[PDB]
């Protein structure tokens, strides 16, 4: 389960989705 | 045969021509040093040392000679503008002539070593082939380097036997060649502390002597010997570069 | 197991595990490449997404502040820091994180971890080449990008007053850096940059011609019009006619390649030399050793008021760039230029 | 005399040593 | 003087190009 | 035997000549030689040319206190505009020199020469039984040259805005163009830069990989090496596909950058991002785009010293 | 106009040219 | 020789200082500014009209020490020339006739040494890379 | 065939004689690694002191050190 | 476990459908709650210009920049 | 004693043309800066 | 001095290059 492929994929994916959500949220803050 | 960029590869497989070629290069370097010293001494104008110093007249090798003690000249002038009481043998012209003579001697030695390349020293008695024990050569040369470093640090910079190095005030108003007392404290690692140079050279000479003795006595490990290609002359070139 | 058939230790087991073939080749150099490159990318992204440059440069550069992809960057530290390594535990940041990010240390973090990632990547290329038993010409080629990165991001800021004058990791920031060199260093006139641009354009030209020539001299190795399918990767026969291409290019241009090895080595050699020469030029710029002016033409222009060349017009444009840009480019100088002293074409 | 900068430097050294030891422990454990 | 030097350099480069185009080594066994 | 014309056309369309004199060649050769001769003569010696049209000339000849770097063939005078200015239309040869005729002559003959050069490339491709698409690849630099020398003067309404034929002229033209149009912020210039950098990268990589695999025609080991390196297995395992990609990348990049040039020729500039990030009160916050704007403003004020006389640069 | 520039240019033109001619003649004779 | 320290004061007697030239700028405009930092005078570019020109504000220069000790010039041309020469730091006398000097600055041996040795180190990096690659891959290179 | 013989060569023969001999196993590689780590720490100390990123009370890190 | 088998398995889908939206809402809250402005020190769109300075900040000394950045920020 | 390590350098006409072109192009590029 | 220095340099270089080329041509064929 905890193979190197899993580590690489999840380490690249989890921050990616977190930052995508962050950017989508920042799209709506009024200036 | 070989392209124009491999012509010097013919020397890789025999030590004698390697010695000759290295001697030739060293002779060329010494000759350049002597010639440049003579040229700069010819061009230098010591009339005004406060508004026309050496760095204002595009001097390159002159500051390097001045840094280690050589200040007087055979022309009757010092670098501080004062008259030369006694120039002595070790003057700018003397240093240049010494370098030229060394270049010539090295050139002659290079010619001799090129002529006689087949020497029994380079052949291993086990197989009768040209082979060099690189670890032991490195040990000997490291021992020599450590000895020279310790000597320079303890006898020249310190002023016990040699003249000393150049020391100046922070604003560069009154600077002269003075002996320095080595500083073994934390301030010895301050780059602007002159005593740090002497302390460094003494300590590094001692450690280099110890390391040379070690590398002279202890043989390398087989794993390390094969991993780093210690039997090949080209790895030494890469590490040295 | 070696030459003398000796025992096995921790190093042997680690070597067997690390070099084991899989989807993601780790290798010995992986331990250096993967974390450093990962943190370089992460720092760049988290800086261009949240961190600002208000306190270091007086600019707003982030997605949070309202900048888009083109006008977002990780700005360099303030000029007050000079050449401080700017560690998070360093005396400047005193261990604080939010101050450290606010103080500009993230640029140093990204740059240093990226440089070590580049070193690890070249080591990985060497390891792969050794494993596959091939000459490591790829590492020799990759030497040039490392030289360019070292010259521009490390040596040049060290030669200057601090990290402030380093390029900032952003599109508009890179454009600012380019215009700054144009205005101040006259970087277009430096012969080393000329040789570098010649090498880069020649590399692009060689790529285009090689591709077109190979694709337009194929052998009819199959049926149909789609030639891509008429190729067996395991075949031992050449897929294009070298003789026909040689004759065509010798009759069109005048000289043509006749050796495949020499041709591909030339393709390798041109861009590497170009960027190495560019790196040497930037190294020269780091010490203000500028190929700025031609003394003869400057003297002639000063003496003769009717003497105009494109060189003098370029000099005037550089002066205008400097005067109109230094007011906001370098806040630490606190320059306040009156509107009456700024160079300006009097015609209006 | 000890200095806060020196204390932070020693903390950085021990932190880097711990990171390197963790990497070594991980590769040793996975290897066998 | 310098203009003559530049002209000589350019003429020499063009002559080298001409010689390379025409007086080339014939290619064999491409 | 055969008539005179038959022998002439056999000689022209002969692959036994050292250099192929195609039917496109019969026009390429005279135009190119004429342009070369005029360019060399003007570069070596030519009087100052009134580029700005405001009765002040600039010198760009070696015999007029210039060197190789700063020498150039000055573009045509602004007063001429887009009018055809051949030699026979000038009252005297010295007037033709003063107004800047040689630039126009060289540009026209050179454009004709390069078009016929592309045609000749196609022709010799046809005569040797090759697939005729080398000319398509060659069209990208041809398109760029046409946009630089012809389309931009047409859009701007004068030949004085074209690229001078000199090393310093290139830099002056680039600084002018960035000042007036913001070339750096255009997506097409970004695509051109990407194409050039990628061309260099792929050239170096392909050369290294092929040379390394030419042991005592590329073997499959290089594909495995590339797959292991950048984790792109099966991305390029067909030699024809790889070489087609090598040809396609820089050509497309240069096509797009030339199109961006021709687009700006008609006053369609790049992206504008000055005064975008605004404080809550309403104050403007500077951005790197604003520093680029400041540099452009500095370039623009010293653009023409004594040519303009109205506040806005409509020309 | 300085002697140094002209002599440096002349030497840089001539010496590598002589070296290359030496090597080419050696190759062609063999 | 040394021409002595130059002090600039306007008609009101307020002390003014020239903004020293930073290392980046090949050419820097000359600005006379008060102790607070607000610019009080400047040279109007080349052929521009100004409200803070040297003659309009009436700036005077006094020299303390050096060759010109005690002198006080008021000619606007002289004041402008000395302000231009003082924006570069201390004012010195030069004789650009013995060596036919061009007038543009050169670099000290420090800069030349640094440039040469950094370039040599950068090239020797590639040398190390190439020779190490040859050493590690001797088998494939030889045959 | 034998090479040339010199008294200096005879004297220096033992230095180059023992060529190719190795110590079986890993030898003293661990000691080498320890010394490398110590040298890296020392170099970091020097670089930080010189960079002013590590301030020590005794050191001054300026030209005024020459005034001591 | 080829990627085809990875996609096919329903356990991966059910374990990711409870985590992916969790991460998305975590990021959305991180932006919305204002924690991003605090952790990274990015000024809020109302505190760019404080009445004390009304101008862009300019750090002066490196050693004492820790206090200077906070006093400039108004903190 | 004759040296077994004996080899001869070769330089075909293409290499000569490349070298001449390189040196002449370098001279052309750097002459303007050398003369100044 | 430019005339004399240039003449001396050319007289030293060119004939020596010619002689060296001839000798290298001769020495190639053992
Ligand atoms: C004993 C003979 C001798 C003596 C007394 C001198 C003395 C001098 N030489 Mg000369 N020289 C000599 C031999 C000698 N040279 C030879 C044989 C050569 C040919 C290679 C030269 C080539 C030469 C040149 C080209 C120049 C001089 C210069 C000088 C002057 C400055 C020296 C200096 O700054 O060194 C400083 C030396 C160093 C900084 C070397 C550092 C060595 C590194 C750090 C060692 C690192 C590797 C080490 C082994 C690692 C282990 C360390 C430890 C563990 C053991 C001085 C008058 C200069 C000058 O102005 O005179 C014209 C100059 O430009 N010399
Ligand atoms: C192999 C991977 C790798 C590499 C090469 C680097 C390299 C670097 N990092 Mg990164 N980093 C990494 C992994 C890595 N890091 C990881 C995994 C993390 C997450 C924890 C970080 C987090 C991180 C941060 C947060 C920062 C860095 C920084 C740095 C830089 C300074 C390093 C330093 O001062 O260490 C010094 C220490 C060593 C080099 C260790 C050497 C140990 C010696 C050899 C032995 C000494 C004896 C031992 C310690 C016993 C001590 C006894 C004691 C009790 C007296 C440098 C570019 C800093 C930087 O430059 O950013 C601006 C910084 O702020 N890194
Ligand atoms: C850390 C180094 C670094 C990195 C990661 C990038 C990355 C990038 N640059 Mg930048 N650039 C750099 C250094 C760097 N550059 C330097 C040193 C210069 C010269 C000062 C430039 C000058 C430059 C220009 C002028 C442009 C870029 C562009 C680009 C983009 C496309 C480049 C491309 O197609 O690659 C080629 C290979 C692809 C596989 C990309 C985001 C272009 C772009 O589109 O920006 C958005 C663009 O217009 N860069
Ligand atoms: C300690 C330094 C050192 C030493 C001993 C060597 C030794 C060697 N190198 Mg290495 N090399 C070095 C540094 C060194 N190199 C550096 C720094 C670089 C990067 C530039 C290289 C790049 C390099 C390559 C790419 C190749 C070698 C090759 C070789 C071998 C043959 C060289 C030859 O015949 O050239 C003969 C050279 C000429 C006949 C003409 C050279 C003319 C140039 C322009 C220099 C002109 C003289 C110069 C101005 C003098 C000043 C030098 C400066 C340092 C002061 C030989 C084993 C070759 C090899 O091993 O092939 C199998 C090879 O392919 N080297
Ligand atoms: C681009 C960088 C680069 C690359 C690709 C290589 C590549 C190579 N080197 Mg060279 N080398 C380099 C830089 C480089 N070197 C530098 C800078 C030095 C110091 C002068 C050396 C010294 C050196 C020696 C002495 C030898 C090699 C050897 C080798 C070969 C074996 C690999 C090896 O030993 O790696 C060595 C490891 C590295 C290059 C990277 C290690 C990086 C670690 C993580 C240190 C990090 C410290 C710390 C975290 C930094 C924090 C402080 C920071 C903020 C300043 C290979 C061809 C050997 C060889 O060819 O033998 C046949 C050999 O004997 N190299
Ligand atoms: C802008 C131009 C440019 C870019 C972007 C680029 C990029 C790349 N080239 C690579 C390779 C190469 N490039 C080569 C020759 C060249 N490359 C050139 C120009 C470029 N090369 C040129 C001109 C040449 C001719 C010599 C070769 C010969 C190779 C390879 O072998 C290699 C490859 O296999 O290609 C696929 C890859 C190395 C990946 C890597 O280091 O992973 C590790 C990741 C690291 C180290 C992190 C990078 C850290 C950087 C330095 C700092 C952070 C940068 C930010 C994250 C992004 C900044 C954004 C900007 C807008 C500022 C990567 C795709
Ligand atoms: C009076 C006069 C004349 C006035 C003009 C004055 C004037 C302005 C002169 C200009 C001065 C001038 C020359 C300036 C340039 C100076 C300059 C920048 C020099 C660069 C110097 C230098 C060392 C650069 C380093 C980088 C470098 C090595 C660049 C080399 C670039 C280069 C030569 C690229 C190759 C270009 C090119 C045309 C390649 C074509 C190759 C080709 C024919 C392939 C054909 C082909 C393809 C196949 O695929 C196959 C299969 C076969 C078989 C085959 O054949
Ligand atoms: C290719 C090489 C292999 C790849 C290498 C990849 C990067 C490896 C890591 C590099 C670490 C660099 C550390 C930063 C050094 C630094 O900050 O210097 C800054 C300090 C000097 O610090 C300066 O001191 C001055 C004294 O008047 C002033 O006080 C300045 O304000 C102050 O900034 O220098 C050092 O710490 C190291 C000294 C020797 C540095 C050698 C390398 C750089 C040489 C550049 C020469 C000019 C061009
Ligand atoms: C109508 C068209 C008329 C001709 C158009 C112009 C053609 C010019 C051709 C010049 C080729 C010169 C090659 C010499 C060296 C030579 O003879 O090369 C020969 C070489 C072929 O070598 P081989 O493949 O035979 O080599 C086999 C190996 O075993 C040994 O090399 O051709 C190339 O490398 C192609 C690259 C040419 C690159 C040319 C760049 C352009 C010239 C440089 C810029 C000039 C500026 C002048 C400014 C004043
Ligand atoms: C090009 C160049 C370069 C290089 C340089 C060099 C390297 C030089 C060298 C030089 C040299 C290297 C020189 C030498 C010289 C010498 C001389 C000039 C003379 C001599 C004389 C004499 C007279 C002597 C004699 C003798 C002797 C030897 C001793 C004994 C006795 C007798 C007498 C025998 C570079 C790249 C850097 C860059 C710049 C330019
Ligand atoms: C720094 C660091 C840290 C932290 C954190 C991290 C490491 C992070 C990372 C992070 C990351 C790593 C992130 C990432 C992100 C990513 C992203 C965010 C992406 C995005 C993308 C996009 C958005 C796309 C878009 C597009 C495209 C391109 C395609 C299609 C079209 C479109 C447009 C859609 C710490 C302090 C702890 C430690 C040290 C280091
Ligand atoms: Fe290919």
């Amino acid at each position: 389960i905890f193979t190197v492929r899993w580590l690489a994929i999840h380490g690249i994916a989890v921050p990616t989705i977190f930052f995508l959500g962050a950017i989508t949220a920042m799209q709506f803050i009024q200036r | 045969g070989l392209p124009w960029y491999r012509v010097h590869t013919v020397v890789i497989n025999d030590p004698g021509r390697l010695i000759s070629v290295h001697l030739m290069h060293t002779a060329l370097v010494s000759g350049w040093a002597g010639s440049m010293a003579l040229f700069e001494i010819s061009v230098f104008d010591p009339s005004d040392p406060v508004l026309n110093p050496m760095w204002r007249q595009g001097m390159f090798v002159l500051p390097f000679m001045t840094r280690l003690g050589i200040t007087q000249s055979w022309g009757g002038w010092t670098i501080s503008g004062e008259t030369a009481t006694n120039p002595g043998i070790w003057s700018y012209e003397g240093v240049a002539a010494a370098h030229i003579i060394l270049s010539g001697a090295l050139f002659l030695a290079s010619v001799w070593h090129w002529t006689y390349w087949d020497l029994e020293l380079f052949r291993d008695p086990r197989t009768g082939k040209t082979a060099l024990d690189l670890p032991k050569i490195f040990g000997i040369h490291l021992f020599l380097s450590g000895l020279l470093c310790f000597g320079f640090g303890a006898f020249h910079v310190t002023g016990v036997f040699g003249p000393g190095i150049w020391v100046s005030d922070p604003y560069g108003l009154t600077g002269r060649v003075q002996p320095v007392a080595p500083s073994w404290g934390a301030d010895g690692f301050d780059p602007y502390n002159p005593g740090g140079i002497a302390s460094h050279h003494i300590a590094a000479g001692i450690l280099g002597v110890l390391a040379g003795l070690f590398h002279l006595c202890v043989r390398p490990s087989i794993r390390l010997y094969f991993g780093l290609s210690m039997g090949s002359i080209e790895t030494v070139l890469s590490s040295s570069i | 197991i070696g030459t003398y058939q000796e025992k096995r230790t921790w190093f042997d087991d680690a070597d067997d595990w690390l070099r084991q073939d899989r989807f993601v080749f780790v290798g010995w150099s992986g331990l250096l490449l993967f974390p450093c490159a990962y943190f370089a990318l992460g720092g760049w992204l988290t800086g261009t997404t949240f961190v600002t440059s208000w306190y270091t440069h007086g600019l707003a550069t982030s997605y949070l502040e309202g900048c888009n992809f083109l006008t977002a960057a990780v700005s360099t530290p303030a000029n007050s820091m000079a050449h401080s390594l700017l560690f998070v535990w360093g005396p400047e940041a005193q261990g604080d994180f939010t101050r450290w990010c606010q103080l500009g240390g993230l640029w140093a973090f990204v740059a240093l971890h990226g440089a070590f990632g580049l070193i690890g990547f070249m080591l990985r290329q060497f390891e792969i080449a050794r494993s596959v038993n091939l000459r490591p010409y790829n590492a020799i080629a990759f030497s040039a990008p490392i030289a360019v990165f070292v010259s521009v991001f490390l040596i040049y800021p060290l030669g200057q007053s601090g990290w402030f004058f380093a390029p900032s990791f952003g599109v508009a920031a890179i454009f600012r850096f380019i215009l700054f060199f144009q205005g101040f260093h006259n970087w277009t006139l430096n012969p080393f940059h000329m040789m570098g641009v010649a090498g880069v354009l020649g590399a692009a030209l060689l790529c285009a011609i090689h591709g077109a020539t190979v694709e337009n001299t194929l052998f009819e190795d199959g049926d149909g019009a789609n030639t891509f399918r008429a190729f067996n990767p395991t075949q031992a026969e050449e897929t294009y006619s070298m003789v026909t291409a040689n004759r065509f290019w010798s009759q069109i241009f005048g000289v043509a390649f006749s050796n495949k090895r020499w041709l591909h080595f030339f393709m390798l050699l041109v861009p590497v030399t170009g960027l190495w020469m560019s790196a040497i030029g930037v190294v020269g710029l780091a010490l203000n050793l500028r190929a700025y002016d031609f003394v003869s033409q400057e003297i002639r222009a000063a003496e003769d008021p009717e003497f105009e060349t494109f060189y003098t017009k370029n000099i005037l444009l550089n002066e205008g760039i400097r005067a109109w840009m230094a007011a906001q480019d370098q806040p630490h100088e606190r320059l306040v230029f009156p509107e009456e002293v700024l160079p300006r074409g009097n015609a209006l | 005399a000890v200095t806060p900068s020196l204390k932070n430097f020693l903390g950085s050294l021990i932190a880097g040593a711990t990171v390197l030891g963790g990497i070594a422990l991980a590769i040793t454990a996975v290897s066998k | 003087m310098e203009a003559l030097v530049y002209t000589f350099l350019l003429v020499g480069t063009l002559g080298i190009i001409f010689f390379s185009i025409f007086f080339r080594d014939p290619p064999r066994m491409i | 035997n055969s008539s005179l014309w038959a022998r002439f056309c056999e000689w022209i369309t002969s692959t036994e000549n050292r250099l192929y004199i195609g039917w496109f060649g019969v026009i390429m050769i005279p135009c190119l030689l004429t342009a070369t001769s005029v360019f060399i003569i003007a570069f070596i010696a030519a009087p100052p040319v009134d580029i700005d049209g405001i009765r002040e000339p600039v010198s760009g000849s070696l015999l007029y206190g210039n060197n190789i770097i700063t020498g150039a063939v000055i573009p045509t005078s602004n007063a001429i505009g887009l009018h055809f200015y051949p030699i026979w239309e000038a009252a005297s040869l010295d007037e033709w020199l003063y107004n800047g005729g040689p630039y126009q002559l060289i540009v026209c003959h050179f454009l004709l020469g390069v078009y016929c050069y592309m045609g000749r490339e196609w022709e010799l491709s046809f005569r040797l039984g090759m697939r005729p698409w080398i000319a398509v690849a060659y069209s990208a630099p041809v398109a760029a040259a046409s946009a630089v020398f012809l389309v931009y003067p047409i859009g701007q309404g004068s030949f004085s805005d074209g690229m001078p034929l000199g090393i310093s002229g290139t830099f002056n033209f680039m600084i002018v163009f960035q000042a007036e149009h913001n070339i750096l912020m255009h997506p097409f210039h970004m695509l051109g830069v990407a194409g050039v950098f990628g061309g260099s990268l792929f050239s170096a990589m392909h050369g290294s990989l092929v040379t390394s695999s030419l042991i005592r025609y590329n073997i499959v080991a290089a594909h495995g090496y590339f797959g292991r390196l950048i984790f792109q297995y099966a991305s390029f395992n067909n030699s024809r596909s790889l070489h087609f990609f090598l040809a396609a990348w820089p050509v497309i990049g240069i096509w797009f950058t030339a199109l961006g040039l021709s687009t700006m020729a008609f006053n369609l500039n790049g992206f504008n991002f000055n005064q975008s990030v605004v404080d809550s009160q309403g104050r403007v916050l500077n951005t790197w785009a604003d520093i680029i704007n400041r540099a452009n403003l500095g370039m623009e004020v010293m653009h023409e010293r004594n040519a303009h006389n109205f506040p806005l640069d409509l020309a | 106009v300085n002697i140094y520039g002209l002599t440096a240019t002349a030497l840089f033109i001539i010496i590598p040219t002589s070296f290359l001619l030496i090597l080419y003649v050696k190759t062609a004779s063999t | 020789g040394w021409l002595g320290h130059a002090s600039f004061k306007d008609q009101e007697g307020r002390e003014l200082f020239v903004r020293r030239m930073p290392t980046f700028f090949e050419t820097f405009p000359v600005l006379l500014l008060d102790k607070d930092g607000i610019v009080r005078a400047d040279v109007p570019f080349r052929k521009a009209e100004s409200k803070y020109s040297i003659e309009q504000v009436g700036v005077s220069v006094t020299f303390y020490g050096g060759e010109l000790d005690g002198l006080t010039f008021t000619d606007p041309a002289t004041v402008k020339k000395y302000a231009r020469k003082a924006q570069l730091g201390e004012i010195f006398e030069f004789d650009r006739s013995t060596l036919q000097s061009d007038g543009v600055f050169r670099s000290s041996p420090r800069g030349w040494f640094t440039f040469g040795h950094v370039c040599f180190a950068l090239l020797f990096f590639f040398g190390h890379i190439w020779h190490g690659a040859r050493t590690i891959f001797r088998d494939v290179f030889a045959g | 065939e034998p090479g040339l013989v010199t008294p200096l060569g005879t004297l220096l023969r033992p230095l180059n004689s023992e060529a190719g001999k190795v110590l079986p196993g890993w030898g003293t590689t661990v000691l080498m690694a320890v010394f490398i780590l110590l040298f890296a720490a020392f170099l970091l100390i020097i670089l930080e002191i010189y960079n002013s990123s590590l301030i020590l009370d005794d050191v001054s890190m300026s030209w005024e050190t020459l005034a001591k | 476990r080829p990627f085809s088998d990875i996609l096919t398995s329903i356990r991966y889908w059910v374990i990711h459908s409870i985590t992916v939206p969790a991460l998305f809402i975590a990021g959305w809250l991180f932006v919305s709650t204002g924690l991003a402005y605090d952790v990274f020190g990015t000024p809020r769109p109302n505190e760019y210009f404080t009445e004390d300075r009304q101008e862009a900040p300019l750090i002066t000394d490196r050693f004492n920049a820790l206090e200077q950045v906070k006093k400039l920020s108004g903190n | 004693r004759p040296n077994p390590n004996k080899q001869v350098v070769e330089l075909n006409r293409t290499s000569l043309y490349w070298g001449l072109l390189l040196i002449f192009v370098l001279a052309v590029l750097f002459s303007s800066y050398i003369f100044n």
